[PDB]
């Protein structure tokens, strides 16, 4: 019978293509047009110590997302990147954020947070959350910066315990490490799901 | 002080142990399969369906051994039943050893390099190192069989395994070096890995590292005795050894091993338990 | 038919809602300022529970839900137009399109100057 | 303009209630209840590396296709389990697929506005492009004509032949999630994001009726066995069922037990069963006429997210984010 | 939208005990050859 051998021939392409389809991991660039998401549908290709990622930018469509975002449950992680020097659409972010994370269908999916354009943040500083008046700087490494990373990781761990995980950074529009803290929080999200696994959570 | 009740309990909570295992490990494996490959789940189904099998096959015999009243003679004329029983023993307690040892090298290999563990190793690897170990240990208990030799009666007069109250050839000495070595190497693999993976973790971590522990601390406490024991015989010629008095409680110390893996390594878990 | 109809323009905007089950969905107050796009001002779970402000507003304005009247208050003491926005799905703790610039679950809105 | 649509849509709900003398569940209340619909899974396909989004039954009843969500269209032989085509796909984020009543051709899209259509005889042979949003739903009519639904909050009537928009139908103010032929082929439905169906003429192109019954978005949509009525699924966790000549809504068919939302629906062959798929990975079988869950198809580890119902009635196809196909008889 | 709503107002509408008696008839007339 043909069909058989027909049906064999497409089950061996087919585990090819499992192969290649394993092998890549696939991220979801969000992010307003206020920020520099493009400086970090497009499709961009890159790789990192032999490691392809592809990441891919949809703005090919309307402001209602609530049925094409679910398109992207399996993806490995979340892009989010975020203009920290523009106060007046910073809430605009937060809760753009905050959706993302409490969604039904992203919410084992974990985000790396890109706060960008540093620089134009600190020129701001020098020379709308009446919180950061009764606000300390952490004992972390090295105020308003870290204000707004704590804003995003007060949602962040307020819910989803456990399940998926938020990695802030900092970023510039002349910042050549992306990549590099990509491929490390991709790591680190590849370490979780194994964690997750072993014992059977 | 022998009784078919020892081999009855063993056999009754090894199969009890391992059948829920396996459903646990079904229903998980479906759901994490429906993720990525879930390649220490398929492993400790390979682990769970040996331990019940080995379980069940040697109690069986064991006990077809005791109602017969010893009565070793006349029921194997040719000996065949005392073979089959050696090579059922030979591969129960050869494939929980390197199974153990590959699970401990997956996850190393899962937790020190999660990207290339996620993106080099696929699937059929895994069913094909399984099969393979599998394979392995059944080669290893044939070979004797396979030779010229054939597995004689212990003393207790109720199991079958290498011939050692014997001062044989060196054939008898080499297959209990052969076992004795496969077993601690197992052993040693094993441990180095799971400590490796113990000390990433420490500098779902937590239950992790408890596991890895207990892991470690069951497998050398119930398996050292048995190959330390066979490897000292079988380095001498019984001439200085031990007699069936510590043999047996070795023997009891393996079986316990094998009932208490699929608690360690499957039925333990927070939402296991749960 | 899904209707929502706001009402009020110190203030006590008022939102009359029908065609739904008032008490299974998360409510939301949105305000579009002249000049300006859709801002989220507050929002409010389906029993009462956790209540979220926009910073601008934060401490000043409060928003209530009568689920047995199926009506949404917020009591504020700038100038936009305030609508009263609806979750998309029930008993889901994420309204995820309520600031579109074109919502289908939400009101018609009501001017307020100041 | 606001008071007079108020005064419009007042008139007809009058209209509506005085139409409605009795209630359907009334009428179906002395005939015998359908027994307990106990289906069993005869086939399970497999096969696709990812979540499964969507399949349509050939109109031989025996070859079905299916799209992935790793960008793979497969056509499967229901019988012998064997495949029969395995199509790439150029994007890999489909949302739709459908197949040709004369089995020569298969349509897919999704993320990329495209409209991409296949010849079986495999590579394209055509690439529909006119559409703002994302390609949720598309439909053959013959070989040469496709009525496609799209994310921009419009559905369009495409000559395949020379690639452009015959017609198209503009009045959803939300995203149009499905659509539905009638058996002529002169009518269809369509469920968007905005709780409203709306019912258009093919060759007018103009909106007949809108049906306004649920409470939030509508995923899916089918139409009854004699195309005088139709069912649609939406997320408040209810199925309705809409009367084109009575122009409302019929019979509700949901449980004070279901809180997760409906992702496809389909009716069998004489209309009195329907079969729902929904996100807590089972599908419920209703009694259409009383009413009455008739049935349940548990055994997928996800999600169903597709769903269909053979041309004879002889099967029903049900695919999942499990990555799996089972056919239920 | 308003003209659309005189357009879907200025139609004839059939009493739902018809709708329904006609959907019975249908299904009690074809569940003979239904394999469900
Ligand atoms: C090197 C082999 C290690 C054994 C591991 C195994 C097979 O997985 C557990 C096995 C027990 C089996 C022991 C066979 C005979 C025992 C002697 C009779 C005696 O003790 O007097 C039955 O006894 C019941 C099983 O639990």
């Amino acid at each position: 019978k043909a069909a058989v051998e027909r049906s064999k021939m497409i089950e061996k392409q087919l585990q090819k293509d499992k192969q290649v389809y394993r092998a890549t991991h696939r991220l979801l660039l969000l992010g307003a047009d206020n920020s520099g998401k493009s400086t970090i549908i497009f499709e961009t290709k890159f790789q990192v110590d032999k490691v392809n990622f592809h990441m891919f930018d949809v703005g090919g469509q309307r402001d209602e997302r609530r049925k094409w975002i679910q398109c992207f449950n399996d993806v490995t992680a979340i892009i989010f990147v975020v203009d920290s020097s523009d106060y007046n659409r910073l809430q605009e972010a937060l809760n753009d954020f905050k959706s993302i994370w409490n969604n039904r269908w992203l919410r084992t999916i974990s985000v790396i947070l890109f706060l960008n354009k540093q620089d134009l943040l600190a020129e701001k500083v020098l020379a709308y959350f009446p919180e950061f008046a009764r606000y300390t700087t952490p004992e972390d490494a090295t105020r308003a910066k870290y204000f707004i990373r704590d804003e995003f990781l007060r949602i962040s761990t307020a819910s989803g315990d456990g399940r998926h995980y938020c990695y802030p950074h900092f970023t510039c529009a002349v910042d050549t490490e992306n990549a590099r803290r990509i491929f490390n929080d991709c790591k680190d999200i590849i370490l979780q799901m194994n964690l997750r696994e072993y014992n059977l959570v | 002080r022998l009784s078919v009740f020892f081999s009855v309990i063993f056999m009754t909570v090894g199969i009890l142990s391992n059948s829920l295992a396996i459903a646990i490990l079904m229903k998980a494996y479906q759901r994490f399969r429906q993720k990525s490959k879930a390649s220490f789940l398929l492993l400790a189904s390979g682990l769970v369906i040996t331990d019940f099998f080995g379980h069940l096959i040697n109690g069986a015999i064991a006990v077809f051994v005791y109602a017969s009243d010893k009565e070793w003679i006349r029921f194997d004329q040719s000996n065949v039943l005392c073979s089959i029983f050696g090579i059922c023993m030979v591969f129960s307690g050869l494939c929980p050893l390197l199974l153990g040892s590959v699970m401990a090298i997956e996850r190393c290999i899962g937790v020190t390099k999660p990207i290339f563990h996620s993106t080099k190793i696929t699937s059929k690897h895994v069913k094909m190192m399984l099969s393979g170990v599998c394979l392995f240990a059944v080669f290893i208990a044939l070979l004797p069989i396979l030779g010229h030799r054939d597995y004689k009666i212990q003393a207790s007069r109720t199991w079958c395994f290498y011939n050692t109250e014997d001062i044989k050839d060196w054939e008898d000495r080499f297959y209990l070096l052969l076992f004795s070595f496969l077993g601690l190497l197992a052993l040693g693999v094993s441990l180095l890995c799971n400590a490796i993976t113990g000390i990433t973790l420490l500098r779902h971590h937590l239950e992790m590292v408890i596991q890895l522990l207990a892991i470690m601390c069951v497998s050398c406490i119930c398996w050292s005795p048995f190959l330390v024991t066979m490897a000292n015989i079988g380095i001498n010629g019984n001439h200085s050894l031990e007699t069936c008095e510590t043999t047996l409680f070795a023997l009891r110390m393996a079986t316990w091993n094998q009932i208490l893996d699929p608690w360690v390594y499957i039925l333990l878990r927070k939402a296991v338990l749960k | 038919q899904v209707q929502l109809q706001e009402s009020g323009g110190s203030l006590r905007l008022s939102c009359a809602a029908s065609g739904f089950t008032f008490s299974n969905y998360k409510m939301n107050w949105v305000r579009q300022a002249p000049g300006k796009g859709l801002e989220w001002v507050s929002d409010i779970s389906q029993s009462g529970a956790s209540i979220s402000y926009t910073g601008s507003v934060k401490g000043r304005f409060t928003i209530s839900r009568d689920n047995a009247k199926n009506t949404l208050y917020l009591q504020m003491n700038d100038t936009a137009v305030y609508y009263c926005a609806r979750c998309p799905a029930p008993f889901t703790p994420f309204c995820f399109d309520v600031t579109s610039t074109t919502y289908a679950y939400r009101g018609q809105g009501t001017q307020v100057t100041v | 303009l606001r008071q007079e649509a108020e005064q419009l849509k007042n008139q007809i709900r009058d209209a509506r209630k005085a139409c409605a003398d009795a209630t359907l569940s009334q009428i179906t209340n002395n005939i015998d209840p359908v027994g307990r619909i106990q289906m069993r899974t005869r086939r399970t396909l497999r096969g696709h590396l990812a979540k499964i989004y969507a399949m349509h039954w050939g109109t031989d009843s025996r070859l079905l296709v299916s799209a992935s969500q790793d960008g793979k269209l497969i056509i499967w032989d229901s019988y012998t389990t064997n495949k029969v085509h395995a199509i790439p796909l150029r994007s890999s984020w489909v949302m739709t697929c459908a197949y040709a009543p004369s089995g020569n051709y298969v349509a897919c899209g999704g993320l990329d506005n495209i409209c991409s259509i296949y010849n079986l005889k495999v590579r394209v042979s055509r690439e529909l492009a006119g559409h703002t949003g994302y390609l949720s739903c598309c439909r053959f009519l013959d070989d040469n004509q496709i009525v496609t639904s799209s994310g921009d909050t419009t559905c369009a009537l495409w000559d395949i032949e020379t690639g452009q928009q015959t017609t198209t139908f503009t009045g959803h103010t939300g995203d149009v999630m499905s659509l539905s032929l009638a058996p002529d082929t002169r009518l269809f439905v369509s469920g968007a994001c905005d709780a409203s169906a709306k019912l258009w003429d093919v060759r007018e192109g103009m909106c007949r009726q809108t049906f306004t019954g649920h409470e939030s978005d509508i995923n899916a949509i089918c139409f009854f066995p004699n195309g005088n009525a139709f069912a649609t699924g939406s997320d408040d966790a209810t199925c309705r069922l809409f009367d084109l000549r009575a122009d409302q809504e019929l019979m509700t068919y949901s449980h004070d037990n279901i809180i997760c939302g409906i992702t496809s629906v389909s009716f069998s062959k004489s209309g009195r069963l329907l079969l729902a798929g929904y996100d807590d990975f089972n599908c419920n079988v209703w009694d259409a006429l009383k009413a009455d869950r008739a049935g349940v198809l548990a055994g997928h580890d996800n999600r169903v997210s597709c769903l269909g119902v053979t041309d004879d009635g002889m099967a029903v196809a049900t695919g999942s984010w499990d990555s799996f196909l089972k056919i239920w008889n | 939208l308003v003209e659309q709503l005189k357009m879907e107002a200025n139609i004839d509408r059939i009493k739902v005990s018809k709708a329904a008696a006609d959907l019975m008839a249908y299904c009690e007339a074809h569940a003979k050859e239904d394999p469900l």
